[PDB]
DNA sequence: TAGTTATAGGTGGACGTCTAAGATGGTTTTCACATAAACCTTTGACGAGGTAGTTTTCCGATGTTGAGGGGAATCACGGTGAACATGCCTTTTGATGGAGCAGTTTCCAAATACACTTTTGGTAGAATCTGCAGGTGGATATTGAT
DNA sequence: ATCAATATCCACCTGCAGATTCTACCAAAAGTGTATTTGGAAACTGCTCCATCAAAAGGCATGTTCACCGTGATTCCCCTCAACATCGGAAAACTACCTCGTCAAAGGTTTATGTGAAAACCATCTTAGACGTCCACCTATAACTA
């Protein structure tokens, strides 16, 4: 089993980033965004997901559940609505 | 032959985006890199489908909530390109990189 | 018997919520009002969204309301926007809006 | 069985008494869950301390009165405010 | 006759309130606006001595927070001086005008 | 009458100077004084409902800070 | 009497713990006083929270640890989560 | 008898912690480890800052911590300063920090 | 560059509140033995479901080529804010008469805590829905060149 | 100033999935009713600390007038937007397959719920008394022209 992981924060596809920038009502796009971006997902990802696992080891469970993840969001102030 | 003039089927988008609801990441490699900042974090993990959609929903709307502060933080500076710049600011203000 | 909730003529579990209240450590002592109060505070605002989900589910052509409507809801409501600071519901969308400064000519 | 009580069932009361010919998605449903939810904690604790507070070891309908005043916004915190009083009122004379 | 030249005896005044602790706010308008605000607000009130100070350190170290990213979003605009578009940026990015 | 006028130009720069500020408008220090109004409104609104609250007709310290923490503006010294 | 507890008693005594010659302001005290308050609510909840989360009907030295882990950043909360299991296995020995 | 402070070896009071956190209704049931194990989580904060705070006070040539060395250790601290991000401290003064634009010419 | 305005400071002696050592009274806790009540560490075991693994399909991604036009780069020079003054209203910096509101001791109820005794939920378990989720034209705007 | 011509709504209609909508049944809760439990809001009452009005620095308040920074453009240099070409890789079925997270038991702690008896720690300040304000007096670092 397993295989290892490399730059799937290069997997957040430069055309997903703009989708998501127009979204915001973005007109023009720069080429030094994309990699500030990815820095700024990957920094929220950490923080969330750190905050996200201490609770999933807390439960003494080695499976991360909706409820770990939302609670998470929650202590960081992005109350999250629809998983419970 | 018939073009678009640069700027302007851009807003098609816009208009296009801001009236969906669908991700706008590929759930897949979303998934690797949630994966990997996880185990790269705490070896061997799992995660149920939901907690990994439940992250994917709220991480976009994140970034779509930042791009719309970006998005004043250039138009506030005259221009109307979006640029490292203008998030540092709009990071700066909303305490995280303060 | 007579359900707590119908001698309040609420719709919302009354004994629920005074049950809810002790299994949260909220106090030592849960009130016998208080249980009533609120589950109608909360039957309140849920009609209240309700209400302008409903709308929003009929300007945009549907019968069942889905998660796209209740944030046109609270997005273009005024005051559950604000009470809805934080948070982020599922599905949303964002209200269409545009800088009149990108617009043509 | 694993059984996790919701108020899907009440939410759907109350909607269709405004809106009768009109359904609504499990997912949307689900969204209007986590905010009776969110809504229960947020005026719940903020009560909870006012006893602290008041060093009153009791919870009231009083109580929550001025959690509901100060966590909710304008227009909203006298319509519901309202209607609480008047439920209790209706509670307390039909006993 | 001596003259200082424009913004430079500024700067004297930047870092010597910026090492100063103290409030730069005359406790008695201030004490005229809160007892006034109160009453505007519900009939007869009174106040701790405290209160009215433990306001003004609030109120104060608000303003003084506020400005501080009031003075980024001039200079993210390639400018110099501060204005109502600035506060305006500056309390919209971080949501109270949002 | 105008006890918002009674925050001084001055006081209003000296605030701004100690944000790290070279120039100021005139525009302002009006908008300015708008901000703080509506602060304080915001502030002493929930830190009354309190003192109405104790059955209190005088605003404490506590009071206060109380708002204050619910703003999220934590304060520290006043017993908070 | 009156009686208003604070924490002042103990702050003094760690404080000649590691400065022996250095004194404090009572208007520095009383910021102290808030800190310890403050930071002992924070964690507190964020434990009493942990329990419920997790269906537990106790507090626990454990959910202290998870609770210090999220609420403090970096390298702080590892040099605290330390003197907790430190102290405590002192308490646990010298009984 | 033996103070329960001393059986952790504590300068901070682990009984009041263990009373405290019953006269809060944070749980049915409270621990006996985890009034101890809080305690000391304080005692090493406050010590922490105190620590930064006497070097600031030191650094500005004075005997007694006042609150500006206490914000002054804060805000110049990494940690402290994102732990004590949404809270101000009275009389606490600011950072001098002058953008380097705004700096003369030469 | 050398000034000479302006106090960057800068370094040391008494009054002065206002640290903090003390003591004294408690006195309110804090501890420290009681006793089952019950909250939790296994500990099987059974499946959900989450990982991986395989495949077929087409749906976005990437990697070019232009080049319109937005970003900045500097000028005209308007004209908006900062000095450097005395002009003094008013905010300190001090007394002093009672509304409030803490500290006391109380029956009055207004919740805890149980015993059963019917329901209102709630999955589940299908049981049939029947709203809207794409599929191929199709009339219809509005760009962007004739 | 009128014609190409994508891509927009949008018109139906395939059909496919995700609502409710019965029909229970465990059956968890919720509710009925009674003693017990205590937290409260009840009325007193002696004062802390809140608002009264008034002596003299402190610093607010325009005034004058000049020095740079945007309610001016304009240029133009190269940024990144727009087709389009072309597969790589995401998605969207199913197939194992076995890893781990729940339901139930089941003593084994681990905790609470009484209260005598000494042990901090806090009103209560009481009283030394000590660091710091508060500025003399001249250093003395920058400054804007001599």
């Amino acid at each position: 089993h397993r295989k290892v992981l490399r730059d799937n924060i290069q997997g957040i596809t430069k055309p997903a980033i703009r989708r998501l920038a127009r979204r915001g009502g973005v007109k023009r796009i720069s080429g030094l965004i994309y990699e500030e971006t990815r820095g700024v997902l990957k920094v929220f990802l950490e923080n969330v997901i750190r905050d996200a696992v201490t609770y999933t080891e807390h439960a003494k469970r080695k499976t991360v559940t909706a409820m770990d993840v939302v609670y998470a969001l929650k202590r960081q102030g992005r109350t999250l609505y629809g998983f419970g | 032959p018939h073009r678009y003039r640069p700027g302007t089927v851009a807003l098609r988008e816009i208009r296009r985006y801001q009236k969906s609801t669908e991700l706008l990441i590929r759930k897949l490699p979303f998934q690797r890199l949630v994966r990997e900042i996880a185990q790269d974090f705490k070896t061997d993990l799992r995660f149920q489908s939901s907690a990994v959609m439940a992250l994917q929903e709220a991480s976009e709307a994140y970034l779509v909530a930042l791009f719309e502060d970006t998005n004043l933080c250039a138009i506030h500076a005259k221009r109307v390109t979006i640029m490292p710049k203008d998030i540092q600011l709009a990071r700066r203000i909303r305490g995280e990189r303060a | 018997a007579k359900t707590r909730s119908s001698r309040a003529g609420l719709q919302f579990p009354v004994g629920r919520v005074h049950r809810l209240l002790r299994k949260g450590n909220y106090a030592e002592r849960v009130g016998a009002g208080a249980p009533v109060y609120l589950a109608a505070v909360l039957e309140y605002l849920t009609a209240e969204i309700l209400e302008l989900a409903g709308n929003a589910a009929r300007d945009n052509k549907k019968t069942r309301i889905i998660p796209r409507h209740l944030q046109l809801a609270v997005r273009n409501d005024e005051e559950l926007n604000k009470l809805l600071g934080r948070v982020t519901i599922a599905q949303g969308g964002v209200l269409p809006n545009i800088q009149s400064v990108l617009l043509p000519k | 069985k694993t059984r996790k009580e919701s108020y899907a069932i009440y939410v759907y009361k109350v909607l269709k008494q405004v809106h009768p010919d009109t359904g609504i998605s499990s997912k949307a449903m689900s969204i209007m869950n986590s905010f009776v939810n969110d809504v229960f904690e947020r005026i719940a604790g903020e009560a909870s301390r006012l006893a602290h507070y008041n060093k009153r070891s009791t919870i009231t309908s009083r109580e929550i009165q001025t959690a509901v005043r100060l966590l909710l916004p304008g227009e909203l915190a006298k319509h519901a405010v309202s209607e609480g009083t008047k439920a209790v009122t209706k509670y307390t004379s039909a006993k």
